[PDB]
Parts: structure tokens; C-alpha cells; sequence
């Protein structure tokens, strides 16, 4: 995945 | 001049509220004023604070009123697209009251040659005197930008970035009713802020400390490849 880091951080509550 | 109507105040409470909210561990502000100073203590340093911005930006604008109603790949978009001009804002903010911090930055690999005029920048927009609360609204509003590369749905981007404009042209009035350009100014400072995305991209190819690595963080918000 892209930007996997940041889809990390957006998904995590 | 105008007041913030009902709704608008509400939206202004929400922007507030979560510029507020998340800071810096101050694990890392000890090592502002304590640590080794080295280039590459310094770069070691300020990486680690823009990773930990990077995060801090991403639960910023989790709170940003319909955000989180936005497509799922138009959230990542901008959230990318705008971290760089986020950090310029928040470094604007910050060097307009540390000079240590400065003076890492200076002993830090960074050329002089882009240190100087960035620190130009910074206190370019120092000049306008900004409340908190026109940091908060430009910050929220480069972030929604419906003119970023690889954004899906615009003018859904555009539905919520008009309202805080709507708030900041206001606050503008009130906060210095006695310079009816500060608005207009703002946003030719916003222009501006567009440019050193580039400046960043190219400092970035050249910046290296003992080879050191960015965090896999600042490698993705960055493109560091
Ligand atoms: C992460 C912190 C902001 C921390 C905070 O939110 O309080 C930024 C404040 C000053 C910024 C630095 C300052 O703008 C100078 C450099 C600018 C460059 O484009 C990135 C590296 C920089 C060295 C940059 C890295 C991130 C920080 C150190």
C-alpha cells in the first residue's frame, strides 16, 4: 500500500 | 466588524478545540534545550519533532468538521498535500513570539541558502500579527484545499473549505479592524506558502547528516525515496 504510515495514523482512533 | 454568526462561532469553538489539543512530548522538548549540540544530534532532533508534527497534523484535521465525511483516498490526498505548508504555518507560529530551536536549525545540514530566505518567510508572516485563532483557520484552510494534486471529488473539499474563509474574513475585521487589507494580505501570504512546497522538494534531495536516515514517516509525507 501508499502511504501506508499514513493511513495508519488516519484510520487509528 | 461582522460578528461570527451562531453556527459560525460553533465551527470556529470546534477548529479551536483541536488546535489546542495535541502538542509535543516533552521527551523531545528536554532535548531541545539539553542535548548534544552536533549536526547530527540536531538532525536527529528536528526529524524526530516533524514526525511527531506529522502525527499532531493528522489528528488536527480528524476534528476538522466533515472531514471525516470526505472520500476515504481524498482524506490521505490532502492530508499529504498539505503537511509541508502545515509545517511552514506552525514554524511561522512558533518564531514570532526558542532560539535554540534556531539555532539547531542552523547546524543541522541545512544549507544557508534556504535557511535564510525561510526564516525571511517566517518573519514575513510575523509581520501580520496573527492571533491563534487566524493560525488555527489558515492552517485549517491550506489543509482543505480543493486545488491539491490528486483529489477525487473538489468541490466537496471546496464545500468545506469556503466557511472558513467565510470565519477567517471576520476574524480579520475584528482582530485588526484598523487594517482593512490584513485579510487580503493573509492570503497573498498563502500564495506564498505554495511556492516553498517546491524549495522543501528541492532542499530534500541534498539534505544529509553522517548519511543518516528520515523517519519512515517523513519518508512518505516527504517523498523520501
Ligand atoms: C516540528 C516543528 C514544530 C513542532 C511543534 O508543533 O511545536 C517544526 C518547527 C520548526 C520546523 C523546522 C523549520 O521550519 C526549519 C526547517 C524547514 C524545512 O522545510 C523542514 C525542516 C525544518 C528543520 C523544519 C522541521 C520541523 C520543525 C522543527
Amino acid at each position: 500500500k501508499e502511504n501506508a504510515l499514513l493511513r495508519y495514523l488516519l484510520d487509528k482512533d | 466588524h461582522m460578528e461570527l454568526t451562531p453556527d459560525q462561532q460553533t465551527l470556529l469553538h470546534f477548529i479551536m478545540d483541536s488546535y489546542n489539543k495535541q502538542r509535543m512530548p516533552q521527551e523531545i522538548t528536554n532535548k531541545i534545550l539539553k542535548e548534544e549540540f552536533s549536526a547530527e544530534e540536531n538532525f536527529l532532533i528536528l526529524t524526530e519533532m516533524a514526525t511527531n508534527h506529522v502525527q499532531v497534523l493528522v489528528e488536527f484535521t480528524k476534528k476538522l468538521p466533515g472531514f471525516q465525511t470526505l472520500d476515504h483516498e481524498d482524506q490521505i490526498a490532502l492530508l499529504k498535500g498539505s503537511a509541508v505548508e502545515a509545517m511552514f504555518l506552525r514554524s511561522a507560529e512558533i518564531f514570532n513570539k526558542s532560539d535554540l530551536l534556531e539555532e539547531r536549525i542552523r547546524n543541522s545540514g541545512i544549507s544557508d541558502e534556504y535557511i535564510t530566505p525561510m526564516f525571511s518567510f517566517y518573519k514575513s508572516i510575523g509581520e501580520l500579527k496573527m492571533t491563534q485563532e487566524e493560525y488555527a483557520l489558515l492552517t485549517a484552510i491550506v489543509i482543505l484545499s480543493p486545488d491539491r494534486q490528486y483529489i477525487k471529488d473538489r468541490e466537496a473539499v471546496e464545500k468545506l473549505q469556503e466557511p472558513l474563509l467565510d470565519v477567517l474574513q471576520k476574524l480579520c475585521k475584528i482582530h485588526q479592524p484598523e487594517n482593512p487589507q490584513h485579510f487580503a494580505c493573509l492570503l497573498g501570504r498563502l500564495t506564498e506558502l505554495r511556492t516553498f512546497n517546491h524549495h522543501h522538494a528541492e532542499m530534500l534531495m541534498s539534505w544529509r547528516v553522517n548519511d543518516h536516515k528520515f523517519t519512515p514517516l517523513l519518508c512518505e509525507i516527504w517523498d523520501v525515496q
